[PDB]
């Protein structure tokens, strides 16, 4: 989910 | 609990400036951490020993193709899995795709993704996507994703026709922005989707936490865009261990409540005392991550809670 967004 | 995984942000020079970037990234970005300070970051987290994962973003983590080698070849004894994240610049040559697939597949590189959509187009051309997802079939244990941030006027729909072919078999996920950098000043907010709003509260919850050692010399603790503009900072001092920033994120009162309680505990705060207005708190968002880059971007805001907090710390332990 959002929390590994830019990953 | 938050210990298995960690990223670093390595620079936010890029050689694209999309529209829409969280950083604002471009060729002339100049915040990042120094060289030597990321290499005793890496060989830190490649000596952990519960640390599984380390992930690499950016700004873009293959501008700096030979630091990036190294800093994989210091992970490389130690049988650690990396993950990387890229605007597939690098794609344009088909030999420097068959170099980097080599170094990767070799480099303990578990998953590779790709972004390209409207706003990373006028910077990297189409072929050079094609040839990354093209060649990526031959490497399977290497997962290839494709990102594409996407608004109402840019919905990248032409960009997975010119692609063809190249996307069979590939995760492709299109997702809206959040109004964070680039995408605050020169997006419409109006063709940012509103897919949540201050009254279905029930739904706003945080996905989790996970660790990521930023450009700007501070530690965060997740990777959303959102998260950067916020004051909810993991680090205390300038060498400070990954046991301590695990430490620190499992005893955060805020990030516990927040956790717990979900993001109804802090709206009904500042609803019940009349603060949505003066805090700017929007009424819809594209995001839960909106949600919280609004409610903790100024250390006013974050210190409005901390009476509350404090009560909540009392109440329950
Ligand atoms: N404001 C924003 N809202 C949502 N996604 C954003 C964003 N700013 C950047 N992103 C996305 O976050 C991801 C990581 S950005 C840094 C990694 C790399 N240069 C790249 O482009 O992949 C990219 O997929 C990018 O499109
Ligand atoms: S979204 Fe990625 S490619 Fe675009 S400017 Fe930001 S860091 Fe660079
Ligand atoms: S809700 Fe906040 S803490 Fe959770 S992933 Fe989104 S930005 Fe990070």
């Amino acid at each position: 989910k959002e929390n590994r967004w830019i990953l | 609990m938050y210990n298995k995984t960690v990223s670093i942000n390595l620079d936010s020079r890029c050689n694209a400036s999309c529209d829409h970037c969280c950083f604002s990234s471009s060729p002339t970005s100049t915040t990042r951490m120094e060289k030597e300070y990321i290499r005793e970051l890496v060989t830190e987290f490649a000596k952990n020993k519960t640390i599984q994962v380390i992930s690499f973003t950016g700004g873009e983590v293959f501008l700096d193709y030979k630091f990036l080698k190294e800093l994989m070849e210091i992970i490389k004894p130690y049988e650690k899995q990396i993950t990387l994240i890229s605007n597939g610049f690098w794609g344009l040559s088909k030999k420097k795709v068959q170099e980097y697939f080599h170094d990767m597949n070799s480099l303990n590189v578990i998953a590779l993704t790709i972004s390209y959509d409207e706003y990373h187009a006028p910077f990297v051309k189409s072929s050079s996507i094609k040839n990354i997802l093209e060649h990526s079939r031959k490497y399977p244990d290497i997962d290839i994703s494709l990102n594409m941030a996407v608004t109402k006027d840019k919905m990248s729909n032409h960009i997975l026709e010119e692609l063809g072919d190249s996307i069979l078999g590939v995760k492709i996920t299109k997702f809206p922005m959040i109004s964070v950098g680039a995408a605050k000043t020169r997006i419409k907010q109006e063709n940012i989707h509103k897919f949540y709003s201050l009254e279905d509260e029930d739904s706003l919850h945080c996905p989790g936490y996970d660790i990521v050692y930023h450009h700007d010399g501070e530690i965060y603790p997740c990777c959303s865009p959102a998260i950067f503009e916020t004051k909810i900072t993991l680090r205390e001092e300038y060498n400070q261990s990954f046991e301590r920033t695990v430490e620190k994120l499992n005893s955060n009162l805020l990030l516990f409540i927040l956790r717990k309680e979900g993001f109804k505990w802090f709206l009904n705060i500042l609803k019940e005392n009349n603060k949505i207005e003066e805090f700017d708190i929007p009424y819809e968002f594209s995001s839960i991550c909106g949600v919280c880059g609004s409610l903790f971007n100024s250390a006013e805001k974050i210190n409005y809670f901390y009476p509350y907090m404090e009560k909540y710390y009392n109440e329950n332990f």
